């Protein structure tokens, strides 16, 4: 039933044969870009979905900015005469508007099948390419296959169809394909039984001799995808609530409740903290999704994060069977309905940031809220007090402030690269580290370093930083949870069991060198600041630092410065605181 | 053309009532008905109570 | 001409659905338903078975 | 053998086309088929072994499935007059078989 075109439209991939699965890599990270064999039915995915939901798109610049790319760093002692920096710099970044012109061309293009078309993957905006050429990833046929934006040479596509219905010269809409080759040969493509210990069964697929079903189905429209509406395959922050407060779940004494802090610093549409926590919702039914059901959607507000989306019942009273907490989704549970005012009547296209009533189904209504619980001690906050099971109409707003993709997106770089980071924090505090991990987790740190400012690249120190540093609001995702962590990592890297020191060891093994690595605390000194700046919320959390500092211174120184720064501014605281 | 594109709209209050009943259709057999329951059945009526 | 059109395709669209409820009428009196047976009746429911 | 008559093994084509609300002569793309009373669908492959052969081995199909799935149906068109060339064929077969009796 329907389903007609390519490109505009958006997903994922489906490689499921032997072995079977969902085609995603989790985080940017930048990682072991991979598969997933544990996977889930084709009906029930797994929640990682919404990492492995794939966007079409034709191939585009594929170029010249291959040369400003190689031309960045090449020579013996050797460079090139800036006249060739800068204007090449215009080759570069008109060359990317030349990607963006045929991308304005994108929504247009409908594909054939057999056509070379190139992918991308929404979820982190980057898509595979390597290698063969590159250098491999250890297998019968040897070869790594990872994700970028550099839409360089592999990538490209292997001439697209097979099997036997359905020769080439023709519109495949639906069905599995045969997917990307490299130029440089490509294809065939992995299917492997070949992961490492991070995580369970753990595959991809590329370059050597292997048949492969693929593909997937209803997800995004050249209807939808532009703009706003409810982006269903692509849903934000959970919150319907306009007492001056957007709520959203967060775990709380070992419970899981929907809850919000006190006044949200007052405002609304305001960026705040995130602790949202949302998305996933279209059906017909099946797994197929995209989010084109417009107001007469029957679909869910799941968070991200993970767990339901519970509220309803009947309405100081026990009120067991209602708000939110845990996974599993699935069936039928709080599965709500929204009820836009719009001008009221016969409406049927595309909610879009005004937002007005929701009512779950099976209960019939209707999310309140108010109405005060307690939690014990504070008071301050004292706000759980809704994921309502209501009984009759009323009066507040629902729905999403739509949100970049770009920046949840960042928190893809971000909470990823706290947990990545725990687990070489669980390496190092062992003290052991492949120079393998030391060259990843300071690659990973310098895309701190260039995450401070746009300018991704290259040598550049600190100064550079001091004017981003007031920009970008950066910090406040930082604290949100990542910043737990790098600072831990100055403290036990030196620390158990004796991998220092006192100032001897961490100098010796300083003194023999990578490079990055003595600079590395320092880098993360270094990115911490580029965070101290600005706003006091960014401060109070330099409080056990400080010690950190004397511690720082020782040784050287440085630391110184811061403180111074613071111181310046504061002073015053520181003064307050330191003281003594 | 504004007589003929008129009683069009009467079509189109014909197309948002024949598609109403029957998403009205998708709505009920999916949940009412829702849860839881038981039934059966018816029943009464119831009616309260007073 | 093309508003004028573009709700004709809303009749059009019209057209399938109350030609498909009805081809499904044949296709199930003849077999569903268916063978054988028984018835009666119714029942319941159924569921489932686990 | 026959009889036809009846409602056994009718079939119903199910074109890919561009799936959707189509209702109008297939041709010459092939896509996914199925028996209604049975609801299921032809599959193939999985083979049996006809004692010796092997050479072919194959018979083979004649599904009666379960459950959807992958291979494609239906028929390259033929020219009229070759089949035509076939009523010129095994009926001058069998009126020459009488004569040949004769």
């Amino acid at each position: 039933m329907s389903s007609f075109l390519h490109i505009g439209d958006i997903c994922s991939l489906y490689a499921e044969g032997s072995t079977n699965g969902f085609i995603s890599t989790l985080g940017l990270v930048d990682d072991r870009c991979v598969v997933q064999p544990e996977a889930g039915d084709l009906n029930n995915p797994p929640k990682k979905f919404r990492d492995c939901l794939f966007k079409l798109c034709p191939m585009n610049r594929y170029s010249a900015q291959k040369q400003f790319w190689k031309a960045a760093k090449p020579g013996a002692n050797s460079t090139t005469d800036a006249v060739l920096l800068n204007k090449l710099h215009h080759a570069a970044d008109l060359e990317k508007k030349q990607n963006e012109t045929e991308n304005r061309k994108l929504l247009g293009t409908v594909i054939q099948y057999g056509n070379v078309i190139q992918l991308l993957h929404l979820k982190s905006n980057k898509y595979l390419t390597v290698n063969k050429r590159l250098p491999a990833l250890l297998e019968k046929n040897a070869m790594r296959v990872t994700l970028d934006e550099a839409g360089n040479e592999g990538s490209w596509f292997y001439i697209q169809p097979f099997y036997k219905l359905r020769s080439i010269g023709d519109s495949v809409v639906i069905g599995d394909k045969v997917v990307l080759n490299p130029v440089n040969a490509g294809q065939p493509l992995h299917a492997s039984s070949h992961q490492l210990v991070d995580n369970p069964g753990c595959n991809e697929v590329n370059s050597v001799n292997c048949n492969t079903s693929w593909k997937i189905v209803l997800f995004m429209k050249w209807s939808d995808n532009k703009d706003d509406i409810l982006k269903g395959g692509d849903v934000v922050r959970l919150f319907h609530a306009e007492q001056e407060k957007f709520l959203t779940c967060d775990e709380h004494r070992k419970k899981q409740h929907v809850f919000l802090r006190t006044t949200g610093r007052q405002s609304a549409t305001s960026a705040t903290s995130s602790k949202a926590l949302w998305e996933v919702e279209v059906v017909q039914h099946d797994p197929c999704r995209g989010g084109a059901g417009y107001w007469n959607s029957l679909f869910r507000f799941k968070h991200l994060a993970t767990g339901h989306y519970l509220a309803a019942e009947v309405d100081q009273e026990k009120m067991v069977y209602s708000l939110v907490s845990v996974p599993e989704g699935n069936d039928i549970s709080s599965i709500f309905e929204l009820d836009p005012t719009t001008l009221r009547g016969g409406d049927s296209l595309v909610p879009r940031n005004s937002y007005v009533r929701l009512r779950h189904l099976c209960t019939n209504t209707w999310v309140h809220s108010t109405n005060i619980p307690i939690d014990k001690e504070e008071e301050k906050p004292v706000m759980l007090k809704i994921g309502t099971s209501p009984l009759k109409e009323d009066k507040e707003a629902f729905a999403i402030v739509p949100v970049s993709p770009a920046e949840v997106r960042d928190l893809d770089f971000a909470n990823d690269a706290s947990k990545v980071l725990g687990s070489i924090a669980g390496k190092l505090e062992k003290g052991t580290i492949t120079q393998n991990e030391r060259r990843s987790v300071t690659k990973l740190l310098e895309d701190l370093v260039y995450f401070v400012t746009g300018g991704t690249n290259s040598g550049q120190d600190v100064l550079e930083v001091v004017f981003s540093k007031p920009n970008r609001e950066r910090q406040k995702l930082m604290r949100e949870q990542n910043i737990l962590k790098q600072i831990f990592k100055l403290l036990q890297a030196p620390f158990t069991d004796c991998g220092d020191g006192p100032m001897l060891r961490l100098e010796e093994l300083g003194d023999q060198r990578h490079a990055p690595f003595r600079h590395i605390c320092r880098l993360c000194y270094r990115v911490l600041r580029h965070s101290q700046q600005d706003y006091r919320k960014n401060q109070e959390y330099i409080a056990k630092q400080f010690g950190f500092m004397q511690k720082q211174i020782g040784y050287d120184v440085l630391a110184e410065d811061t403180i111074t720064a613071l111181l310046h501014n504061n002073r015053k605281l520181l003064e307050k605181h330191i003281t003594a | 053309k504004l007589e003929s594109t008129m009683k069009l709209v009467t079509n189109l209050s014909g197309q948002l009532s024949e598609l109403k009943d029957q998403m009205t259709e998708q709505r009920k057999q999916k949940q009412r008905i829702g849860l839881l329951g038981h039934p059966p059945h018816m029943n009464v009526n119831p009616q309260q109570p007073a």
